[PDB]
């Protein structure tokens, strides 16, 4: 019950997730504190050695394993390549985000998957306690730069709303499309 | 602690919100005399001249509070019968006579003599007739007027103070006739025992009720309550024979019309203020309870709201209250002056 | 886990000035005042009418 | 200052320099008010009379008000240490703390619901296990800042510089101290080859101050001048200039480690272990007198032993 | 209604002479030294203000006030004075002393005397 | 108070640290907002504490 | 790709708390192994250095 | 650039035979 | 509908295959015997087998289990019967901690089959993946155990003799021989006269441990509940460690309380413990070039060299305090918490860079002018409203001097230097204190002693009404005072002047 | 304006909005025009006051 920011964490610093998370450490004014996760602890630190020195205004800190970035964030946003590495980052490894996750966490997927994978990590979270949304991205990474995303939320309302000003930080046009799998 | 930014929330909530940060204690409790009469006088000007029965039907027939609306009784909706002329329809005619010897105060940059405010009195009441004939030389508008005058120099003991204020009093409730008043002594000593009651408010005093009792004019024990009624020293035996010469005239017909309502009438208001004001736990409550009591609500909240302001500063008075005054943005501009030439006298 | 920077005390490990992480708002003149655009008239009630009489 | 002026009025005496020396410096070293305006007013007084104004007097002027600075902020934090106590014992029984306690405005604006009602993020609850909880529950739930002392200190200051009134405050605030005097304290200032390690090379741990794993100071794994045997070489040769100094009797002799016990011969790790000897000194002692010891070989204190004073200690 | 001294001038060099941000300061330090204030009521008065200001008072501030009292013969003041200096460990001086053994030996309080002489 | 500069003694200084190694002889910038770049080029002698 | 070229070859992290100088000085009570440099800088400079 | 040392030296001291010397040293301290 | 499972040492928690290696030899390992490796428990180890075995059982020996106490009656019995004079009678604990150091120091690494419980391989597997299965607090804890206990036999010990360790540890009679032919080997063996001197390096670190980890909470509680009775330097006179030690200690402990339990640490403690030295050290770097510090702030004149500046510096730092904190009176200008997280937290740097002594403030309070009427009237209102904001500085003979700097910002001076901000809605505002400082020179210093209200005023400061007066200010010589106080009063009396005559209320007929 | 890009590090350049403080301008926000809404059919516009504060 301590009064505190959000932690928010980024898995995946790839073709979108680096701009995403330039996005989250630009334009959050010391109201959260960022994490950035990657497979390689040189690529995360030299995202947060970019946003360092090009002037942000959130303290950063990198990850390598996904138990850390498990236990330290209160909301976990993925934006990996394809299926399989994100299978693989929710559901596949040992300590992965979704089958290890906490009691209120939230965590949106934003690489485009299958309809069952979003369905099986829906449950899973939803069995654990936590919550999942799958927002599918539409745009470039210039795109992704001016803060001009098209996303398709699917999963609870309430987690929607309580998402929207993280959303909004580096996406425009944030829908609700419904349930889980309508994104 | 700080939030996600969201639905284009404001920075400051006012002009003068951060600047209140930039006084001092003292400065604080300066402009709290002069900012806090003015949220005062108000927040009661749309209940103005409405009685107890009448406010108590204004918080009757709304009883819808989301909790983010405040009293109904403070800044109301209702409709006003005279509605006005053309500046007091958000301050009373009170407030006109203070609002203009503050802008003199400020100009002046610092202790001045009444003719400089002379004729910018006259000019109002010559523009009101009905508001001056209704409240010239009565103790709640004297006193409301006067209550700004220890902003100049709050270190000043109760002798310079009713020195100078001596030079204000006597033009209130001097009129062009030779039918003046009831008694001029009595409006003077009732105002310079509520004089010493600001005075320490602003000197931050521990009980400042209780010690202005003390050192308060002789025979002024009706303006206190029952329990500081014991301190305050007693009426003068030479005294006493002015009040015989008072009948020996014997003209029951002959009242003097100023002022029109009695000035026993009037120390029950601001006896009723100075319960209000003492055990009034924030600045927004204690001009709740004030504008419960009705009557000439106007004078009793700048009367309360001058009083809490001087005691807890102008940070302790809410901004929502600051922003929704009319004269916000020249009188704390104003405020702003006097403060800071209280302390260095170009003159002397 | 790390935080990022070798100092770990700091919320910014390279310690810039303070003043260039403070926002800058923007207000276009479109705000401010409109800009109209009149009708053609009799005297000139096509566009290469007024290029031809300027 | 009364011996001083009767001194001076009665007796007619003129005071030496070190006597104005002293009215200077005590001045100087009460934190009290105004004790600069008399030390200054001493200084004329030696200016005015012919006495010698030396420079070494002024800088210890400068030392000792320089000094006597947390003597001045001591007294002065206590004025406002006593009217915070008056205010609380003013305002607990006038009973606006118990109008605060009650949170309308939490009850209210929800830590979910925003002024406008839609649904905010809330950070998630730490464990209770966690040290933070704990040290929160310890500023919530123990007793207040003015609740500890009634009384302040007999010379201006606040209570709480001795190390009883520190233990009753700790009883207070229900912690039983560790260290309840001066005698268990580490006193790092004793430390003599540590500093000589730090002040050449660098921190030998390390890992002393380190706050996420990154602000420790170890060698590189790489090898070469920065590298684990180099450093561990020149530490090395810093403990033999200290061991030199050992050999030579500037230092005393180290007690017995578990190190130089077990690279020993066996025989005397068996004499240490049947003896219970700490310094080899003691081992000394157990071999030179074979009639001290016990009967299970324990070795027995310096006061069962008496040595044979001579009668030529009597010319 | 004014301070007596505003500043240009006035005020010694170490202190940076008028600083304007502490106007009030070096216009309530002449209310509290007044060599012709008589009114030990407001004597009192004026030492709660530097309380509350955090007005640093040495020895002579209170023997001002000490002084004041002697007049009225206010012997329940001159003791709240000498238990509040020796709260803060303030000695007080021989002449400030002498008008709280005054103030109380002009009222008949000849009990009290007696501990305050026994004191020094 | 015509003696000395400043009372203080006690100033921490709070401005850049000066530059030891490449000691840069010439600092002449074309700027835009800078009401003192009359005063701030020309010829001056580098003396003080540091 | 064209900002995975431009690493940070500007910048260094800061001076920690209680930090020492390039030259090894210190700010101490005890400044005679502490040292002045303004007798190794050119005695006349073009313009306004920024100390 | 250059990367941070995660120090790897550290754990190849505890390949050694603390035990045999030290007395039970991976233990807690008596 | 899923229970967390709580993890510990004794089954520790399921870990990724990706992780890079904490030893050495398991780096450069061919990713083949990589997979060749099966996912056991820890006690499937033969090291763990034995650790668990003979070390953690007689570890659980102490609790109140029936057979416990039955085990612990047989090893009395039997260390009794080993021999009776040197053991005659201890307690449980001493001699469960007696076999468990027997145990400890006759382990050798063989064959499992020849009588050897596991072989130097299965111990360096242990070690890796011991050292896979910790977390940063417990790599911290590792850090900790190597400085106290490893680190001082490492500075003592010679590398021969952590050859014959390592020769030891391998146990192989075919390297013990041939380390045994050298003679540099047997002859540079340590001599434990030399080697005590690890004992006193190792009270030395474990000394430094407890002023850190022992010292620190009390210091912590005794900080945190009142700091105005316990200040760091009244903690460090009274435990007598040092003052840096003591701040370093407080930031060490909330940023540890901080970090574990992930939560973002409070950045504002070391700007509040550390004030003058954030002010003083903390600078931006860049990359290639080195930068110096500078010893004073001013090129002055010093105060040793007249009596009257010497008189005044004491007399300043009478009037000033040694260390100021959050509490203390410059600091009671923050009433309200948001004004304590904005003034400590991401802006220090520009606030205390505002003005160099500490006043009762940070700067000036904004005030507003009024427009004068445009008689266009409403055609030319839009004119002033902008884009930005539109700041006018004056300057000419009066105005623009810095060596009156504080004198021409000064609000109680009728001649200040006029500023004036035009909003782009149109709104005519004063400059702020930072705005008006602007346009000096650079003032990059900052005093952190003096505090101008404990100035003394009884003794020896006292100004004098005479002589201000020795200046002779008259009315009557000289009449550009009256003439600022008619400029300064309203002249509205100039149109009702025929409306001694003096000015009356007016008179009602309606009324009379 | 990132400053790690050399031509805007450089101490004579343009793209910052100060003189002596830093290099660049983190992530700057300014608004265009688009004179195109008289490219449209029908362009109307509706005079309402603010309601959503
Ligand atoms: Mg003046």
């Amino acid at each position: 019950a301590i009064k505190r920011s959000l932690n928010v964490g980024v898995v995946g610093m790839g073709n979108m997730g680096v701009p995403i998370a330039r996005n989250l450490g630009f334009k959050a004014r010391s109201a959260m504190y960022l994490q950035i996760h990657s497979r390689a602890l040189s690529k995360a630190k030299r995202v947060c050695d970019d946003l360092s020195v090009d002037g942000a205004t959130c303290a950063m800190r990198i990850h390598d394993r996904y138990s850390t970035m498990t236990k330290w964030c209160d909301v976990i946003v993925l934006a990996l390549a394809d299926v399989k590495a994100s299978r693989h980052a929710l559901l596949e490894d040992n300590e992965s985000l979704i089958m290890n996750a906490r009691k209120g966490q939230i965590i949106v997927d934003h690489t485009t998957v299958d309809a069952e994978t979003s369905r099986e990590c829906a449950h899973e979270a939803a069995r654990r306690g936590a919550y999942f949304l799958d927002a599918p991205m539409s745009g470039s990474p210039r795109a992704c730069f001016n803060g001009q995303l098209l996303l398709m939320v699917g999963g609870d309302a309430e987690t929607f709303q309580k998402m929207l000003p993280i959303f909004h930080m580096y996406a425009d046009n944030v829908f609700h499309m419904g349930e889980s799998g309508s994104g | 602690v700080a939030k996600l930014q969201h639905n284009s929330a404001p920075t400051t909530l006012n002009f003068y919100e951060k600047s209140f940060q930039q006084l001092s204690d003292v400065q604080q409790r300066q402009t709290g005399l002069l900012i806090g009469a003015a949220v005062g006088d108000a927040a009661a000007r749309a209940l103005d001249g409405y009685t107890a029965e009448e406010v108590a039907a204004v918080a009757a027939e709304s009883g819808s509070l989301q909790d983010e609306d405040e009293d109904p009784v403070v800044f109301a909706s209702v409709t006003p019968r005279e509605h006005k002329s053309g500046l007091l329809r958000h301050h009373s005619y009170t407030f006109y006579l203070f609002s203009q010897l503050l802008r003199v105060m400020a100009t002046s940059r610092g202790d001045f003599p009444v003719q400089y405010v002379k004729n910018e009195w006259v000019a109002t009441a010559r523009a009101h007739p009905d508001c001056f004939v209704r409240e010239h030389a009565s103790l709640l508008h004297v006193l409301c007027i006067t209550m700004q005058l220890p902003v100049i120099y709050p270190w000043a003991d109760d002798s310079t103070l009713r020195e100078y204020a001596s030079g204000f009093l006597e033009f209130l409730t001097e009129t062009p006739a030779e039918q003046a008043v009831a008694s001029r002594e009595d409006v003077y000593a009732y105002t310079n025992s509520v004089l010493g009651v600001a005075l320490r408010c602003l000197q931050s005093n521990p009980d400042p009720y209780r010690n202005a009792a003390f050192m308060a004019a002789p025979g002024t024990a009706h303006v206190f309550p029952d329990d500081l009624a014991l301190y305050c020293p007693p009426a003068l035996v030479g005294s006493s024979h002015s009040r015989t010469e008072e009948l020996s005239e014997t003209d029951s017909e002959t009242v003097p019309l100023f002022p029109a309502r009695l000035l026993e009438s009037d120390v029950r208001v601001v006896r009723e203020c100075l319960v209000v004001a003492r055990g009034a736990a924030s600045f927004a409550e204690g001009i709740k309870a004030a504008i419960h009591l009705g009557g000439p609500v106007c004078q009793r909240s700048l009367i309360v709201g001058a009083l809490l302001g001087a005691r807890m500063g102008v940070r302790r008075i809410p901004i929502s209250w600051l922003s929704a005054t009319y004269d916000h943005v020249p009188l704390v501009t104003l405020a702003l002056q006097v403060a800071q030439w209280s302390w260095n006298p170009p003159h002397h | 886990d790390q935080t990022y920077g070798p100092h770990k005390s700091y919320k910014y490990t390279y310690m810039p000035d303070p003043r260039k992480l403070a926002p800058i708002e923007t207000t276009q003149r479109s705000e401010i005042v409109p800009q109209s655009i009149r009708p053609p008239t009799s005297y000139v009630p096509n566009h290469e009418t007024f290029l031809e009489r300027a | 200052e009364k011996l001083f002026q009767e001194m001076i009025l009665k007796k007619d005496l003129s005071p030496s320099r070190r006597t104005y020396h002293c009215m200077i410096f005590m001045h100087l070293s009460s934190g009290e008010e105004g004790g600069t305006a008399r030390a200054l007013r001493y200084l004329e007084a030696m200016e005015r009379a012919g006495i010698q104004v030396r420079p070494s007097l002024l800088k210890k002027i400068v030392r000792v008000n320089n000094a006597a600075g947390y003597k001045r902020d001591m007294k002065r934090r206590a004025r406002r240490i006593m009217q915070a106590r008056e205010e609380y014992l003013a305002r607990k029984e006038e009973g606006v703390s118990f109008g605060e306690g009650g949170k309308e405005g939490a009850s209210n604006q929800r830590a979910d619901v925003d002024a406008e009602g839609n649904s905010i993020l809330e950070p998630l609850a730490v464990s209770p296990t966690s040290t933070l909880a704990w040290w929160e529950k310890w500023k919530r739930e123990t007793v207040s800042k003015h609740e500890l002392f009634t009384e302040e200190g007999a010379d201006g200051t606040p209570k709480g510089e001795t190390f009883e009134e520190k233990n009753e405050a700790l009883r207070m605030m229900g912690i039983t101290s560790s260290f309840q005097t001066k005698d268990l304290v580490p006193q790092p200032d004793r430390q003599k080859l540590l500093p000589l390690i730090r002040r050449e090379e660098g921190e030998i741990a390390g890992s002393l101050w380190a706050m996420d794993g990154g602000e420790l100071s170890y060698p590189k794994d790489g090898g070469g001048p920065q590298g684990w045997g180099v450093r561990l070489w020149r530490e090395r040769q810093l403990v033999k200039r200290e061991y030199q100094k050992v050999l030579d009797g500037y230092r005393p002799v180290p007690q017995l480690s578990t190190l130089g016990n077990s690279v020993r011969t066996a025989g005397d790790q068996l004499d240490i272990e049947r003896s219970g000897a700490q310094t080899p000194g003691e081992l000394s002692d157990y071999r030179n007198f074979p009639d001290n010891r016990f009967d299970g070989g324990q070795l027995k204190p310096e006061s069962e032993a008496a040595p044979a004073v001579p009668f030529s200690a009597e010319l | 209604m004014h301070p007596r001294l505003s500043g240009q001038g006035v005020f010694p060099r170490y202190g940076g002479g008028w600083m304007h941000q502490f106007g009030h300061v070096y216009a309530l330090q002449q209310e509290l030294l007044n060599a012709e204030a008589n009114n030990w009521f407001r004597a009192m008065e004026l030492w709660h203000t530097a309380r509350h200001e955090g007005v640093a008072m040495n020895v002579s501030h209170y023997t001002n006030i000490l002084r004041q009292c002697v007049p009225p013969t206010a012997w329940e003041a001159s003791l709240m004075v000498l238990k509040q200096m020796r709260r803060e460990n303030i000695r007080p001086d021989v002449v400030g002393v002498g008008c709280a053994l005054a103030a109380c030996a002009d009222a008949n309080r000849s009990e009290e005397v007696e501990k305050v002489f026994s004191c020094f | 108070y015509a003696r000395g500069q400043h009372p203080s003694y006690d100033m921490v200084y709070a401005g850049p640290m000066p530059e030891i190694f490449p000691m840069r002889r010439d600092f002449r910038k074309p700027t835009r907002w800078d009401f003192h770049d009359i005063e701030k080029q020309g010829k001056y002698r580098t003396s003080g504490p540091y | 790709k064209v900002d995975s070229f431009h690493a940070n070859t500007q910048y260094q992290h800061a001076w920690p708390l209680l930090s020492h100088d390039d030259l090894g000085n210190s700010d101490q009570s005890n400044n005679t192994k502490n040292i002045m440099y303004s007798m190794y800088m050119p005695k006349r400079n073009k313009g306004t250095a920024p100390w | 650039l250059n990367e941070a040392e995660k120090h790897h030296d550290l754990h190849m001291f505890y390949t050694l035979a603390w035990w045999k010397l030290g007395e039970g040293i991976f233990g807690v301290d008596e | 509908s899923f229970d967390a499972p709580q993890w510990d040492l004794w089954q520790s928690r399921p870990r990724s295959e990706d992780m890079d290696e904490a030893l050495q030899p398991f780096m450069d390992m061919p990713k083949s015997l990589k997979d060749r490796r099966y996912d056991i428990p820890w006690w499937a180890n033969p090291f763990g087998a034995w650790y668990l075995q003979n070390i953690l059982s007689l570890e659980l020996l102490k609790l109140k289990s029936k057979t416990n106490a039955e085990k612990i009656a047989t090893y009395r019995s039997y260390m009794r019967s080993l021999a009776s004079g040197k053991d005659n009678t201890m307690s449980d604990d001493d001699v469960i901690r007696n076999i468990i150091k027997e145990r400890w120091k006759t382990l050798e690494f063989g064959d499992r089959n020849a009588g050897y419980p596991c072989t130097f391989g299965d111990y360096i597997q242990f070690l890796n993946e011991w050292f896979k299965s910790l977390d940063e607090e417990g790599m911290q804890r590792l850090r900790e155990h190597f400085d106290r206990r490893i680190r001082p036999l490492l500075a003592v010990m010679s590398p021969v003799d952590i050859l014959w360790l390592e020769a030891l540890t391998q146990n192989s009679p075919h390297n013990k021989e041939q380390l045994q032919r050298k003679i540099a080997f047997q002859t540079s063996l340590g001599t434990p006269e030399f080697f005590d001197m690890s004992k006193r390096l190792r009270y030395e670190i474990n000394e430094d441990y407890k002023v850190r980890d022992e010292l620190g909470p009390e210091l912590f509680a005794l900080w945190s509940k009142a700091p105005e009775r316990w200040p760091p330097e009244r903690l460090s006179k009274m435990y007598g460690l040092d003052f840096t030690l003591v701040r370093k200690i407080l930031v060490w402990h909330h940023f540890k309380a901080c970090y574990d339990a992930c939560v973002e640490p409070d950045w504002s403690l070391p700007k509040r413990l550390f004030a003058l030295e954030w002010i003083r050290d903390v600078r931006a770097r860049k990359h290639g070039l080195f930068y110096g510090k500078m010893r004073f702030a001013e090129q002055k004149i010093t105060f040793y060299s007249d009596r009257f500046l010497f008189r005044d510096l004491v007399n300043r730092r009478e009037a000033s305090y040694a260390n100021v904190w959050e509490m203390d009176d410059p600091y009671r200008f923050l009433q309200t918490e948001q004004d304590y997280e904005d003034y400590w937290g991401d802006n220090y740097d520009v606030y205390r860079r505002m003005f160099p002594e500490m006043i009762g403030r940070t700067g000036e309070p904004v005030q507003q002018y009024g427009q004068m009427p445009i008689w266009a009237g409403p055609h030319r209102q839009h004119a002033n409203k902008s884009e930005h904001n539109w700041m006018f500085a004056e300057i000419g003979v009066n105005v623009g001097h810095e060596a009156l700097k504080k004198l021409e910002l000064d609000p109680t001076n009728e001649k200040r230097r006029r500023f004036v901000i035009r909003q782009p809605d149109g709104t005519l505002r004063s400059a702020k204190m930072s705005e008006m400082r602007a346009w000096y020179w650079k003032e990059e210093w900052a005093d952190f002693r003096f505090w101008a209200p404990q100035m003394e005023w009884g003794i020896e400061n006292t100004p004098s009404q005479e002589q201000y007066q020795e200046h002779v200010p008259d009315t009557t010589d000289a009449d550009f005072r009256k003439q600022r106080r008619i400029q300064s009063r309203p002249v509205k009396w100039f149109y009702e002047s025929h409306y001694e005559r003096e000015v009356r209320w007016p008179d009602v007929i309606n009324a009379a | 304006w990132s400053p790690r890009d050399p031509s805007i590090f450089h101490e004579t350049s343009t793209r910052k909005f100060q003189d002596h403080l830093y290099e660049g301008e983190p992530l700057f926000m300014q608004l265009r025009q688009c004179p195109w809404r008289t490219q449209a059919k029908v362009s109307e516009r509706w005079e309402m006051d603010e309601v959503a504060i």
